[PDB]
């Protein structure tokens, strides 16, 4: 199994399911939730580097725990 | 007049009170301006003993 | 007014006109179990359901055995009955208990339902237009329309007698089925075959020389 | 069977512990007489132990690696194994007649309630209300059920007295 | 309403009369609360077509020949392809849980995006059945009735399976061969005292 | 009314005069509600004509020397071909199941959708034998008659069957050979004592 393959397709699966999926739902549990900085994004749908990461953070979990299975052989 | 008639059955409303949310009988209501006019008596004493006390006209209801 | 103890004081909850229009009211309450007048008519329901069951048991197993003691039949005894039964049998008896409890629970609940509320079961377009004749009469326990096809019960005169002929021989029932238990318990033969050998010997085969009713002599 | 147990009556412990308990009386009862009244209690007590040892072993209990007899509270086991006998049958009588004595008390007290002196009958039981209550406690149950079904078993909230919190 | 699910006795007043399927059943009370009743309708009806697909394919695999409902995973646990009518899928099954993961994820998005609809219409409805509103509360009470039925055989199957370990479509033949002799009373799993 | 069930009894308040088969017959009172009596009255003339297809088609079978009524499916339990007045007809049982099912679930729903209809004319009277309503409430006794006696012959044909093992030719020829000697009394099982 290629990791490289597995880890890109994991990633770029939850950032799009995190972008296009659920941004709204994340946006609307994240203001209705209730010192900081602004991590303003030229991005059209206010997609920040914040979510970026956490999104990233999800996806390679994700693949790293599908490598490992299909690593055990089982 | 005011308060609850003589010898009629009340409970009591006032939560430090013993009798809290029991029966008493209505013995006199004082007819003057005082904080606690009503006089109730009651069958069980209490931890010290006694049987009657002075209740104001909110902390009794006709029970 | 018939007691069933000639001196005795009747409970006041058996002596209101409510309770005196039950069949087979003698006063009988001991233990004061019908003090309540809904436990009254759940307990008269459950009576008169107790004293049809029992009829129709005790009659199930008397008269095969009376025929069984002569040569018109050949019924085994009543407690072996069931083994014979099913041996020769196209179900085994788990089955035939399942879809004996779901025939029975059926009926039962729309009895319960009629108990809960009295001509409920008369609700239009609910049981393909039979629930018109699903509604019992004036009294609870007693229902027309497809029971009593005879229509007995229509006349009012020999009603409140009916009745009394059905209370008290079911109470006799009731008592039949408990002494077929007790005499299998202590005899291990049949209750014709018990009632036989009484009657060769009254003075000496009773229970008071079974070895079991007394322990004490 | 049950928990890796063995019958009773083919426990070799179980045994064992009969013919030492009647080996000691046998040798408490070799320092008397033949027609004695030591002589006769102990034999009295050797076949009270022989009859015990035969009933414990008729009824079906299970015994351990110590020969003695264990009992089984499950009820789906000691339904399905015959030890229902053991507990589940002795539950449902002490709860009869735990039901019986709470139900007769408690009828006692509402009765007494209701009178001039309600302690005065409680320091002096009155003997023929207590005597009539007593037999009529027998539907306990179904008198029971009755009055939790009316509502009447228990007392509203507001007629209760808490604490100040 | 649809009916009575209790012949005689008093529906809840919880239960608006023009709710698909309202047979009045609720004993438990659960669906009192109005906001609780709003979710479990959608729940109901999501469940009923989801249980509805699931049972005709269940139905649908061992009527042509395929095995049942239970053996159809199992060419994923021990090294096997993927038959989809005979024919060879060329997806092993890392490659079906990132495209059915996906895939749900963004339909299912959509949905609860939607704000708990029910009945959208339009796109799903291109024959256009439902395109006026007096008409659709008769097909709906069908949509909900073979939805709860559906539900029921679903629960059925697992049921049955897990009792004896043959399909739905193999128990039914073995109840026709012997109805009195091969049923849930006689499985020696379900009641344990017959 | 078309007579007096019980002689010397009055008829009930509940039954129309006008009512085809009208004999006061309804001790039970299982149509004193209105809306009862309709769907009762419906069913009896579905009955009855179902009846008399029954009764004619296992006459003409058992007359015809094609075996009798209870024999016909007997092809399908243990391996066989149906044959219709001696021609081999190629349906297995599967396919047979399918197709009278999809054809009476059509036409019963065709029926049922009209209101309840029992007389429907038309298309069903090509003949327009009851085109006048003067002459159709004799030709409604006739049919209505004829249904009840099918009904009763049905249940007659099933009852004698389960009681000896012959069908209603055999049976029919047997009590004209012995009538005292062979009849219901002597099967064994009618009468227990005897």
């Amino acid at each position: 199994l290629d990791p490289q393959i597995v880890i890109s397709g994991s990633t770029a699966a939850f950032l799009a399911i995190g972008r296009f999926v659920f941004l709204g739902y994340q946006r609307r549990e994240a203001n209705f939730d209730s010192n900081s900085t602004i991590f303003a994004t030229n991005d059209p749908a206010g997609f920040n580097i914040i979510d970026v990461a956490g999104w990233g953070a999800l996806g390679h979990a994700v693949g790293f725990a599908v490598l490992a299975i299909n690593s055990l052989q089982g | 007049e005011v308060g609850p008639k003589r010898g009629s059955l009340v409970k009591i409303l006032r939560p430090e009170s013993y009798w809290f949310n029991q029966v008493g009988k209505v013995v006199s209501v004082d007819q003057s301006g005082v904080r606690y006019p009503v006089v109730v008596r009651f069958e069980n004493q209490n931890y010290a003993g006694v049987t009657t006390n002075n209740y104001a006209l909110d902390e009794v209801v006709a029970a | 007014r018939q007691s069933w103890l000639p001196g005795s004081q009747i409970p006041a909850h058996l002596d209101t006109p409510a309770a005196q229009a039950l069949a087979g009211n003698f006063g009988f309450d001991p233990l004061g179990l019908g003090k309540d007048p809904v436990a009254l008519r759940w307990y008269q329901q459950a009576e008169l359901i107790h004293c049809r069951t029992a009829m129709a048991g005790v009659a199930g197993i008397l008269i095969p055995g009376l025929l069984t003691k002569a040569g018109a039949l050949n019924v085994p005894e009543w407690y072996d009955a069931g083994k014979v039964a099913i041996e020769n049998s196209f179900a085994p008896w788990g089955s035939l208990l399942a879809v004996q409890l779901f025939l029975c629970g059926f009926v039962e609940a729309k009895r319960w339902q009629d108990i809960r509320k009295p001509g409920s079961q008369g609700e239009p377009g609910s049981f393909l237009g039979f629930e018109a004749s699903l509604k019992g009469t004036s009294e609870l326990g007693y229902p027309g329309g497809p029971f009593d096809p005879l229509g007995l019960s229509k006349e009012a005169d020999k009603w409140a007698d009916w009745k009394l002929k059905e209370v008290k021989n079911g109470r006799l029932a009731m008592l039949a089925f408990l002494g077929f238990v007790a005499q299998k318990y202590a005899t291990g033969a049949g209750p014709v075959d018990n009632l036989a050998a009484h009657l060769k010997d009254p003075w000496h085969v009773n229970y008071a020389t079974n070895g079991v009713s007394l322990p004490f002599l | 069977d049950i928990a890796g147990l063995t019958p009773c009556s083919e426990s070799k412990a179980y045994a064992k512990l009969e013919k030492k308990e009647l080996k000691t009386l046998e040798k408490r009862l070799k320092q008397y007489e033949a027609d004695s009244a030591p002589a006769v209690a102990l034999k009295a007590t050797m076949e009270r132990t022989k009859a015990r040892f035969a009933n414990y072993a008729k009824a079906g209990l299970l015994c351990g690696n110590d020969g003695l007899p264990h009992l089984i509270a499950d009820p789906g086991l000691a339904l399905k194994y015959g030890h229902a006998g053991e507990v589940f049958i002795p539950t449902f009588g002490f709860l009869y007649v735990a039901g019986y004595i709470g139900y007769v008390g408690r009828q006692y007290l509402i009765a007494v309630k209701g009178e001039a002196k309600p302690t005065d009958k409680e320091i002096i039981i009155d003997v023929p209300l207590a005597t009539k209550l007593a037999w009529q406690g027998a539907g306990w149950p179904l008198a029971a059920v009755q009055e939790l079904q009316r509502g009447t078993l228990l007392e509203k909230e507001e007629n209760i007295t808490v604490s100040p919190r | 309403k649809a009916g009575n699910w209790l012949p005689g006795s008093d529906a809840p007043a919880w239960l608006p009369d023009d709710l698909p399927g309202n047979y009045g059943f609720d004993p438990l009370s659960l669906g009192k609360e109005p906001a609780s009743l709003k979710r479990f309708t959608e729940s109901e009806v999501i469940h009923g077509r989801w249980a509805m697909l699931g049972v005709a394919g269940s139905l649908a695999v061992e009527l042509l020949g395929y095995g049942n409902w239970y053996d159809a995973p199992l060419w994923a646990v021990n090294g096997g392809k993927a038959t989809w009518f005979g024919i060879e899928v060329p997806f092993d099954l890392n490659a079906l849980l990132a495209f059915e993961f996906v895939a749900m994820a963004a339909a299912e998005g959509q949905r609860g995006d939607a704000g708990g609809v029910v009945y959208p219409g339009g796109a799903f409805d291109p024959l256009g059945f439902a395109k006026d509103s007096s008409k659709s509360g008769e097909l709906k009470l069908k949509e909900i009735k073979n939805g709860r039925l559906a539900m029921v055989a679903f629960l059925g199957f697992v049921a049955q399976h897990a009792a004896t370990g043959k399909g739905p479509i193999a128990a039914l033949g073995e109840h026709l061969a012997n109805p009195w002799g091969a049923n849930f009373a006689t499985n020696g799993i379900s009641v344990p005292f017959f």
